[PDB]
């Protein structure tokens, strides 16, 4: 099995930006390379072919170069529709084995968080269980860090986190992180407060409801 | 006008088998080879071998070669791919790929067009439907507001949202699922100017086709 390791692992860079995506491999491969983009929740697409042969339908943005051990992917004026992984995979001898992928992402200006807190909906509390829910929505960068606080206390069990992928319209990142407890102990306290650490911010941003004022 | 269409998604016991379709259209389905790949939830990718619908001619990754069995249908326009004796490494999206035609002296072996993906999820976990649950501000009048869906206790993936049945769809952030103890949480904001909530209706609408369900909940004051 050739051995194909792609670098950077993630890369971010202005609209307009000329970017370049690496692969080096464990044998020469003589350009026997096909370079591929993926897109999130799609299919991937094909965009060059014996390492610099550009894909019909292709964007003339990209191109690809290399020889030996070590291949490229070029893009020039990098656009926001180029937010995706791109691999590289080998067809040189089988087994035919593909790059770990690159992420690239769009570079933008920094951007406040807007966050919004829930406490549990009357028909959970049906259930015996209670969800405390924060959205931190249309943000940059990507780097946040949520705690949960009960009365003051940092809460660190039962909390579920996620993350958008990068908005297509605006270069921003959105998270939800999901706080879930017992009736009874949701019960037995009264503020709740999601609290996230990003650039933006020199303090920490708290947002807390009381259960209930 | 090429596309390969590939069969649903498919929740398997940890030591079935599972039989994946790929349907062509827009070219001659036998004159060109046809490929399979895995992508694990860590977004690597495999190549896990080659048939030729022509011929019925095929060479396997040796990985695979105990777990994956190709075969083919030339009147229907389509690839199979059978996965023997499954387990949690198994768990993936598959792909099927058109390559090259079968009358290429060129050595240019690459995967020019990849089908819809089939999600396979190997696990003892019971399916259960999602409870949906509505999250509204308490706050009265910013001029925008958010409002929310909370999916939970689901098994297994996909569950699909949509807002105001797809018509409400800028502001929306629909977060991607995560498993708890054999059990998905997924949630999903939208943001709308505050004149038109409460006065107008906003509704989640939530899917999950494993359990065959369909939720919608209405987001109202308090």
């Amino acid at each position: 099995d050739i051995q194909m390791t792609q670098s950077p692992a993630s890369l971010s860079a202005s609209v307009g930006a000329t970017v370049t995506i690496t692969c080096r491999t464990s044998e020469n491969i003589d350009s026997y390379l096909a370079w591929y983009q993926q897109r999130q929740g799609k299919s991937p697409q094909l965009l060059v072919y014996a390492a610099t042969n550009l894909a019909d339908g292709v964007p003339s943005r990209f191109s690809g170069s290399g020889s030996g051990t070590q291949y490229s992917l070029k893009i020039n004026s990098l656009q926001s529709e180029d937010v995706a992984r791109y691999y590289c995979q080998h067809y040189s001898t089988t087994p035919w084995t593909f790059g770990g992928g690159t992420q690239l992402e769009i570079k933008r200006a920094d951007a406040a968080p807007t966050v919004s807190i829930f406490p549990p909906s009357s028909e959970q509390l049906t259930s015996g269980g209670a969800s405390v829910v924060c959205f931190l929505n249309n943000f940059y960068p990507k780097d946040i860090n949520v705690k949960w606080k009960i009365d003051g206390s940092e809460r660190q069990n039962g909390v579920l986190n996620s993350w958008t992928d990068q908005d297509s319209k605006d270069s921003t990142y959105s998270m939800s992180s999901t706080l879930t407890l017992t009736k009874d102990e949701y019960e037995r306290h009264n503020s709740y407060t999601c609290e996230a650490t990003h650039k933006t911010s020199t303090s920490p941003i708290v947002k807390s409801f009381n259960r209930n004022e | 006008e090429v596309q390969l269409q590939q069969s649903g998604p498919e929740l398997v016991k940890p030591g079935a088998s599972v039989k994946i379709s790929c349907k062509a259209s827009g070219y001659s389905f036998t004159g060109y080879y046809m490929n399979w790949v895995k992508q694990s939830p860590e977004k690597s990718l495999e190549w896990i071998g080659e048939m030729s619908p022509s011929t019925g001619r095929t060479t396997y990754n040796q990985n695979f070669k105990a777990k994956a069995t190709l075969t083919v249908d030339q009147s229907s326009s389509t690839a199979y791919m059978q996965l023997k004796s499954l387990t949690s490494e198994d768990s993936a999206v598959y792909y099927c790929a058109r390559s090259v035609p079968l009358t290429t002296l060129i050595e240019d072996w690459y995967f020019d067009v990849w089908g819809t993906g089939t999600t396979v999820t190997v696990s003892s976990a019971k399916t259960t439907p999602p409870s949906v649950y509505p999250l509204a501000p308490g706050s009265a009048a910013n001029s925008m507001v958010t409002l929310g869906c909370l999916v939970k206790g689901y098994f297994p993936e996909p569950v699909t949202v949509t807002w105001n049945s797809g018509s409400l769809s800028s502001g929306v952030h629909t977060f991607p699922a995560v498993l708890q103890s054999d059990l998905y949480t997924l949630s999903s904001s939208v943001t709308v100017p505050s004149s038109t909530w409460p006065s107008e209706t906003v509704t989640c609408n939530v899917a999950h086709p494993a359990s065959s369900t369909k939720v919608d909940k209405k987001i109202v004051p308090r």
